[PDB]
């Protein structure tokens, strides 16, 4: 997943 | 939730939670970061889930086999039902990964099945063969048997990621895109979708029809959507905020180490943070520019001076420190800030830019003070190291995300954090057909090393070879590795259940209860  | 003995419960049990931006999307099948799965692994419930600890646990499924790390069989637990009191069936899990899979679907996560190797993926993802051809099957009602074209020994560790959650057939062909609004939503997880107010908050609530209803503590969770981590320690300040998101705001992290140190929570985070190039487009295009870049950025001045915030200088994609990774560090990570530099100087030169004819571009930040800080000391470090004008823009975390997609960028500021604990989390998004290739990078040699991976002899083979793809991805310049996260938030002193153990930080608010206070 991307991270913020 | 398992509450200790010690414990005495307070009378409200509710809890807010700072999300870091407004999510993409509440379908499982739409999203891709971890805001969008900090309430996703709330409402739907795959195979598997993960424990307090990080590891694989019995979700829908109660028990599993293999042969042969080939064909994995899922036993599904009798009790398990929709939001509506309808059961979990193999079939609701059918239906789910082919709509996964689906091109129509254009999930940015349809790749994962790729990733799995269940059988026929490529060609269903290639629109050859239909959906309907992937190697999944309903064996009854609460069986659901899992064909792979080679053998996967950690398959059951991807099972916990929410794209390969169960989605309700019904609620979806009924409402399309409308289906996750709350009047329409079908969930499976410990929580129900009370409320959704775009750009204020998303409100939770126990889902009764839960299996594990009799565990779930916490009632009401509401999600904000606050991308300012200065406005997020402050709500959590005034007391409006329980759990900050996992960013830290670079100014007051300091202050609050030393007034509230006992709520700054800072463990090993299995995510790297670094600065994306899109691979195709000019100059970019040319690995002297690429290698310039990763070269002449200081990691020392941005991790220890800058941020300080105990992240470690990276050298990698994947992080050193994951399941299974044995990796060399690169001589120009050895050399001196100075030789880095006087090499980058050269690469750029010869690439035919140099102070007096330099290069511009553009760097993409999502909106954020942590991440707006940082792109402007790197700018100012690239200036002064290399010549370059890097011109600063930033966007919403959606459009963000879709920008990448797109490729519309130079350079933008960037983020992968490991869906399961293996090298490959972080590996098959470099796949030049994977669906979370943002770098846009296309490597032959960097396919066959993944793809080799999956017909080795042994393990050990394995190891190496993954370090092989990482010296490749080096080799190339793909991207600019920066640093290796710290999970870094702030937790008020009542909310029990956080460990800060996991390093893939896969919250579950049906684990976490309040304490009197």
């Amino acid at each position: 997943v991307k991270p913020g | 939730a398992d509450v200790p003995a010690g414990v005495q419960l307070a009378d409200k049990q509710t809890l807010v939670r700072n999300n870091g931006s407004e999510v993409q999307s509440l379908d499982p099948h739409k999203i891709e970061g971890v805001p969008e799965s900090n309430v996703s692994r709330d409402l739907f419930e795959g195979l598997l889930i993960s424990d307090v600890e990080g590891h694989p646990s019995p979700g829908v499924a109660e028990k599993w086999e293999n042969k042969d790390f080939k064909v994995w069989t899922f036993h599904l637990r009798e009790n398990a039902k929709w939001s509506d009191g309808t059961p979990v069936t193999a079939h609701d899990f059918v239906y789910s990964w082919q709509r996964l899979a689906d091109p129509n679907t254009a999930s940015p996560y349809a790749s994962y099945l790729q990733y799995g190797h269940i059988a026929n993926i490529d060609d269903i993802i290639a629109g050859k063969k239909p959906a309907t051809d992937l190697g999944v099957k309903a064996l009854d009602d609460h069986t659901f048997e899992v064909t792979l074209s080679e053998p996967v020994p950690y398959f059951y560790k991807l099972l916990v990621h929410p794209s390969v959650s169960p989605v309700p057939k019904s609620a979806v062909e009924k409402f399309g895109d409308k289906w996750t609004q709350p009047a329409n939503i079908v969930t499976n997880g410990a929580y129900k979708l009370k409320n959704w107010v775009v750009n204020e908050r998303i409100v939770l609530e126990r889902n009764p029809q839960y299996w594990d209803n009799a565990k779930t503590v916490i009632n009401q969770v509401t999600y904000l959507p606050i991308s300012s981590e200065v406005t997020d320690v402050n709500r959590y300040r005034s007391g409006e905020i329980d759990m900050t998101y996992n960013n830290m705001p670079i100014e007051l992290f300091q202050k609050l180490k030393k007034e509230i140190p006992n709520e700054v929570r800072v463990d090993p985070y299995l995510c790297t943070y670094y600065y994306e190039i899109n691979n195709q487009k000019a100059p970019f295009n040319d690995v002297r520019v690429r290698t310039a870049l990763k070269l002449a950025l200081d990691r020392d001045i941005i991790v220890n001076k800058v941020k300080n915030q105990g992240d470690l200088p990276a050298y990698s994609y994947t992080p050193p420190y994951t399941d299974g990774a044995k990796l060399v560090e690169p001589e120009w990570f050895k050399w001196s800030q100075q030789k880095r530099n006087e090499e980058a100087k050269k690469l750029l030169a010869e690439a035919g830019f140099t102070a007096d004819k330099p290069l511009t571009f553009d760097l993409l930040y999502n909106t954020s003070d942590l991440h707006k800080k940082l792109a402007i000391a790197v700018a100012s470090i690239w200036k002064k190291n290399l010549g370059v004008n890097v011109n600063l823009e930033n966007q919403e975390w959606k459009t963000f995300l879709d920008t990448r997609h797109q490729g519309t960028f130079d350079v933008a500021r960037a983020g992968w954090c490991a869906d399961y604990n293996e090298p490959t989390s972080f590996l098959n998004t470099m796949l030049s057909d994977s669906s979370n290739n943002t770098a846009h990078y296309k490597s032959p040699a960097f396919d066959k090393l993944i793809a080799d991976t999956l017909k080795v002899a042994d393990d050990t083979q394995r190891s190496e070879l993954y370090a092989k793809a990482e010296q490749q991805l080096d080799k190339d310049s793909a991207i600019v590795p920066v640093y290796y996260y710290v999970n870094a938030r702030l937790v008020k002193p009542w909310v029990g259940g956080y460990t800060g153990k996991d390093p893939l930080d896969n919250i579950y608010v049906k684990n976490l209860y309040i304490i009197k206070h």
